[PDB]
């Protein structure tokens, strides 16, 4: 009996037992969601708990293993998988200490009230009230009410847990032998192949910096052009030159720039095209609608949904007693099973979000024949990127024609289209600063870099340079910033985001390529086209065998990321901005301060 | 000289497949008339004969063999296509065919929480020869001296199917009965 025969065996086994019981642990929560009752969150725990306690054994047994030894490529993934046992090092009070501190911080963050100054009777839970607030309101006072008051809360609060979080994170790396925390995070984009498909934590970070001084001119000049739009609303709080104001932004963390759509539209007169009374003078039906989602996948030549799908998928909401967690999501159960659970109301939104859905689905069904351990996508980019193009053909007004809610009569004209990329920048465009900035200063923060003493300091200097944002009132170091977001409270990666939107955009370019679609890039459908959907096939069904870069590879052609096609996508909106910001100002100075 | 076939193509119980049940059943008279027509097998296959000869066939001997796979496992039992249930749970001749039936029984056999009657053989030393079977529950090890209980490398070889109601059609359970002919050994005892 050889190395790899023994390891062999051990991997066998293992995945025997491990389908068994997740698929037990994966219908108690399809029956929790669908109905939500005390009990059911009590069969939910006991059968999660298992679940993990057989994991920790089998990674334990997997360790003493020699992993060198093996020559097989394919077992060495598997058996590096359940090698990994990251918090198994830690001390067993040291590891109490860290779980106490994680669930104190997700609690003060959920329960939060942050009290109205004018009304001390009128507090504010940040769940329904606060980004309401933050979202209608046009009120200089009230923004500000909001955003001071949800930091001064929960920040300082935050701040002694966070510090001490940070030290035991990096603790454990090091017992990992990770250098810190943060590379122990950058590790998954980390591949090792033969043929050059080697990639490494330390490339990562060097391509991130590459791709953003290439995006830096298209959200500068689209800065600019919010700065004239909110000038009319605001003008005596804003100087132009000046960095945009951090509460006036519509998001409470200033994420996404979509709310401020209303106030920059192009062109008001012209509308941006509606289907949804179409839909209901068709008397479309939530069925009808998933019904001609999956007609869509049929004809780019993707298997069409199964028989059980159909009937186990809660597709509308509940009515009477049952209750039902709201937000659609798609369930790989295990077993064969696929489901997705959503309400649906007809809606052109509606019609978009099945799409998307169905398309996560279809992936999972690709990677099945996968073994268990590699039953996943590439990379965390990956999934998600993959369910967005589908949702983007759907969208476009040769698509709905053809379904016929659109009318044969109607011609989009140029401003129609300036409209609908400009609300599509608000949302792909702006983003990338905030997610770049965010993980920058995480990263440092673990390493050491950055020294405690100096840390909301460097926060908000950052936060000047890179995104053009400046505090409205001036921040003390016992405030934690960063803290108040949730995933940082949560500890989440928020890396996978950058990511994923380079990824989409590629994909998006070469299947039009193949489809021989013919003018702009938003213009373009991939819908029947066979050979389109068999490519995309191909890279669908290798999952995690082989690396991130030869998957991306097959599709496009490139080993590495490419911010070119998201250019291309956005350039007819480039040549327009440019026009318009051509008279006034082009980027920010950091001096400036609401407060001086 | 007719005897119905029906009792053992249906019963309340059906073995599992490492104790696979061979029966004989010899001056038993099918018309297989009802083969043909009915579609209550979702496959039925005969590698050995076309079958539109089996009426007037006389048989001598006839075996079938009944035993309870999920529904990804029927193709292994074909020619050659040895696998791993092939390989150690029911070996089937290259050369003599006969023909094969297997249905769905989802409602039957599955329910909500799930069956796990049913056993399979995951672990062997060796190749099942044609038609042998192996009832033996030895404690396991590629490097003999088996340990009993929790030591390194040692398991135990059968494993449960657990077939559940909500699964997809592969994983749902599949009845099938092989019969097998024997030609010319003997007299047919089937006319
Ligand atoms: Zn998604």
């Amino acid at each position: 009996q050889s190395t790899e025969d023994l390891v062999n065996t051990f991997l066998e086994k293992f995945n025997y037992e491990a389908e068994e019981l997740s698929y037990q642990s994966s219908l108690a929560s399809w029956d929790y969601n669908t109905n939500i009752s005390d009990e059911n969150v009590q069969k939910m725990n006991n059968a999660g708990a298992k679940w993990s306690a057989f994991y920790e054994e089998q990674s334990k047994l997997a360790k003493t293993y020699p992993l060198e030894e093996i020559q097989d490529s394919t077992v060495k993934r598997q058996l590096r998988a359940l090698q990994h046992s990251g918090s198994s090092v830690l001390s067993a009070d040291k590891n109490q200490r860290l779980n106490t501190i994680l669930n104190s911080m997700s609690t003060i963050y959920s329960t939060g009230k942050a009290c109205n100054p004018s009304n001390p009777q009128e507090c504010l839970l940040l769940e329904p009230g606060l980004d309401d607030i933050m979202e209608n309101s046009k009120d200089y006072n009230e923004r500000l009410w909001a955003w001071e008051g949800w930091r001064s809360e929960v920040g300082k609060q935050l701040r002694p847990l966070y510090e001490e979080y940070v030290a035991l994170k990096n603790e454990m790396a090091r017992a990992n032998n990770y250098e810190d925390y943060g590379d122990y995070w950058r590790g998954d984009y980390e591949e090792e192949w033969e043929n050059g498909y080697n990639y490494s934590r330390n490339q990562l970070i060097d391509d991130v910096e590459h791709t953003f001084t290439q995006i830096m001119p298209l959200y500068q000049h689209l800065h600019a052009y919010v700065r004239t739009k909110l000038m009319d609303t605001y003008p005596s709080y804003i100087s132009p030159t000046g960095c945009l104001p951090a509460h006036l932004l519509g998001d409470m963390w200033g994420r996404f720039w979509t709310n401020l759509y209303p106030l920059t539209v192009p062109f008001g007169q012209k509308p941006n095209i509606d289907v949804t009374n179409a839909m209901v003078n068709q008397s479309w039906d939530a069925r009808k609608i998933f019904k001609e989602a999956e007609k869509f996948f049929v004809s780019v030549g993707l298997p069409n949904m199964t028989q059980g799908f159909w009937e186990n998928s809660m597709l509308t909401e509940p009515s009477d007693s049952r209750k039902v967690v709201c937000h659609p999501t798609a369930w790989d159960l295990g077993k064969g099973d696929f489901r997705i659970k959503m309400c649906t109301k007809v809606t052109m939104d509606d019609f978009l979000t099945a799409h998307h859905e169905m398309g996560h689905i279809q992936y999972d069904m690709a990677y099945a024949a996968q073994p268990f351990l590699l039953r996943n996508g590439a990379n965390e980019g990956f999934h998600e990127a993959v369910g967005e193009i589908m949702s983007l053909s759907a969208a476009t007004p040769n698509h709905l024609k053809n379904i016929g809610l659109l009318p044969p009569s109607f011609f989009e004209d140029s401003e129609t289209e300036i409209n609908f990329l400009l609300k599509q920048a608000l949302t792909i465009v702006g983003t990338l600063p905030f997610t770049y900035m965010l993980e920058k200063w995480r990263w440092m923060v673990f390493k050491g870099e950055i020294p405690k003493d100096q840390w909301m300091k460097t926060w908000w200097e950052m936060k000047r340079n890179i995104v053009g944002v400046v505090e409205p009132v001036p921040h003390d170091e016992t405030y934690c910033d960063p803290a108040s977001l949730f995933h940082v409270a949560n500890d989440y990666s928020f890396i996978r985001y950058y990511t994923r939107t380079i990824y989409q955009f590629q994909f998006q370019e070469a299947l039009c390529q193949i489809a021989k679609h013919e003018g702009p890039l938003h213009k373009c459908d991939i819908s029947n086209s066979s050979e389109a959907g068999q490519k995309l096939l191909e890279m669908l069904k290798l999952g995690k065998s082989k690396p991130w870069t030869y998957a991306l590879e097959i599709v496009v052609g490139a080993k590495n990321m490419d911010v070119r096609p998201l250019l291309n996508y956005f350039e007819p909106l480039f040549t327009w901005l440019k026009e318009q910001n051509r008279n006034s100002f082009v980027g920010w100075n950091t001096d400036w301060s609401p407060y001086a | 000289n007719l005897c119905p076939f029906g009792e053992v193509f249906n019963a309340t119980k059906f073995p599992s497949v490492y104790a696979w049940e061979r029966k004989k059943i010899s001056n038993c008279v099918a018309d297989y008339s009802v083969l043909y027509n009915s579609t209550f097998f979702s496959t039925f296959k005969c590698y050995g004969v076309s079958a539109t000869k089996l009426n007037d066939l006389c048989f001598s001997n006839v075996y079938a063999d009944s035993f309870v796979v999920k529904g990804d496992d029927v193709r292994q039992i074909a020619p050659g296509q040895t696998g791993v249930i092939a390989d150690y749970n029911y070996k089937l001749p290259d050369d003599f065919m006969g023909c094969v039936l297997a249905w769905n029984t989802r409602n039957i056999d599955a329910t909500s929480t799930g069956n796990y009657n049913y056993k399979y053989r995951y672990l062997r030393h060796g190749k099942l020869r044609p038609f042998e079977r192996d009832i033996s529950n030895v404690p396991f090890s590629p490097d003999g001296k088996p340990c009993t209980p929790p030591a390194l490398n040692c398991y135990w070889p059968l494993n449960d199917y657990g077939f559940y109601t909500t699964t997809g059609i592969g994983y749902q359970p599949y009845r099938v009965v092989v019969l097998s002919f024997e030609l010319l050994n003997a007299p047919a005892t089937v006319c």
